[PDB]
């Protein structure tokens, strides 16, 4: 109806204030993956864990290639 | 009552009015540094009319100033020494002077 | 099970292995779980997530890249209202980081 | 850094006041960042400086 | 005590300090390292914190 149709907007807002952040910090995300990791950290994950996690998903993507 | 609120004030530098009288309007809870950017503030509506602007804003640069000299500067050694018949700005000048070059 | 669910997809997503018939993406997927049981940090200080987006802002104001500035703080302002949070804004920021380059995108 | 500074030493020194000795630091301390490029409106000058000091370094690599 | 700053006072020899910036990402330390000069007293009056960061932005340069 309306309101199922103001979250979709009010959530499309802050995805794309994230990939603002994201990139003034210069994090190599894009704006697909930013919503996997937005979307892992809502249930409530260690993210010290998680960044070590795609640190090195990102560093044995290099020894393939 | 009014030259004798601008008595202390200058020489001493005591602001004492309950009700709200002198001109200088101190605001308390500036316990830091910011004594000489705040603390102090001209009321414009306290100012009486045998006292034009320039002379209200050289009695409050001393009655600060000595202030300033017993709060932050802590040197408490002062006894620091028609409108109203052309004496405003005879002994004001003189109190500019001498705490300013002290200070 | 919808975190089991996501953990697929972020291998799917950052390592490009789109296909999970590949050994690559299960070596990824075990890497990546091995590396989510091993607890190696501390808890996320809020307090010192809030003293680094503070200190962000003032790298802004001090570049005088004010239209970045003020979008920092309306930002971090409107997010941070309504524990999650300061572990989103850690993880992004050490995620990559490191360029002061202009996303304006405003 | 020097005639600012030379504009700097005479206007505080010769000052009965405490308030003119506040005010004329300032003077000095703004023409510094208008005198170099540290400005708002020199930044784009300092942003094509910016390129120079890369080729110092790119010669050196 | 190698040069000759340390023929000075000792006040103002001590009052200067390495300050560190906060922590970049993958970076060198020639990026973040600038001096702080640290002021505590009636000399704050004149040396406010507005002086002490656009001094922060000419060592910046």
């Amino acid at each position: 109806a309306a309101a199922a149709a103001a979250n979709l907007n009010a959530v499309r807002e802050t995805m794309d204030v994230l990939l603002e952040i994201s990139r003034i910090l210069n994090t190599g995300l894009d704006m697909e993956t930013l919503s996997i990791c937005v979307r892992l950290c809502e249930q409530g994950i260690n993210p010290e864990a998680l960044s070590s996690v795609i640190k090195e998903l990102r560093k044995a993507t290099e020894a393939l290639k | 009552p009014v030259l004798s609120f601008l008595y202390r004030w200058i020489y001493d530098g005591e602001l004492e009015d309950t009700y709200h009288e002198f001109f200088v309007a101190s605001d308390p809870t500036v316990k830091t540094d910011r004594l000489w950017h705040d603390k102090y503030t001209l009321r414009k509506s306290m100012i009486p009319s045998f006292m034009t602007m320039d002379q209200s804003r050289k009695v409050l640069l001393i009655g600060k100033s000595i202030n300033f000299l017993h709060q932050v500067c802590h040197d408490q050694t002062p006894t620091t020494k028609t409108d109203l018949e052309n004496a405003f700005q005879g002994k004001i000048d003189a109190a500019y002077f001498e705490t300013s070059k002290y200070l | 099970a919808q975190q089991e669910r996501d953990v697929r997809e972020l291998v799917r997503g950052v390592a490009g292995l789109q296909d999970e018939a590949d050994p690559n993406f299960q070596l990824a997927l075990n890497f990546a779980w091995s590396n989510f049981r091993f607890h190696r940090f501390l808890d996320v200080n809020s307090h010192k997530i809030e003293k680094t987006i503070e200190g962000i802002y003032e790298k802004f104001v001090i570049h005088s890249d004010l239209s970045k500035a003020a979008s920092w703080k309306r930002l971090t302002e409107e997010f941070l209202n309504a524990d999650a949070h300061y572990s989103i804004l850690s993880l992004l920021l050490c995620l990559s980081d490191s360029p002061s380059n202009s996303s304006y995108v405003e | 850094l020097e005639c600012s500074w030379d504009e700097l030493w005479n206007k505080v020194q010769q000052a009965q006041d405490l308030d003119h000795i506040i005010a004329a630091h300032e003077v000095f301390l703004d023409t510094i960042i208008s005198r170099c490029l540290l400005d708002s409106d020199s930044r784009a000058l300092l942003n094509q400086l910016r390129a120079v000091f890369d080729q110092i370094i790119e010669l050196q690599n | 005590r190698a040069t000759n700053a340390q023929f000075d006072s000792p006040e103002i020899l001590r009052r200067l300090d390495v300050r560190l910036l906060e922590v970049s990402p993958g970076d060198t330390g020639w990026d973040v390292f600038s001096l702080d000069y640290h002021v505590d007293g009636p000399i704050a009056t004149v040396f406010t914190r507005e002086c002490m960061s656009h001094y922060l932005r000419v060592f910046n340069f």
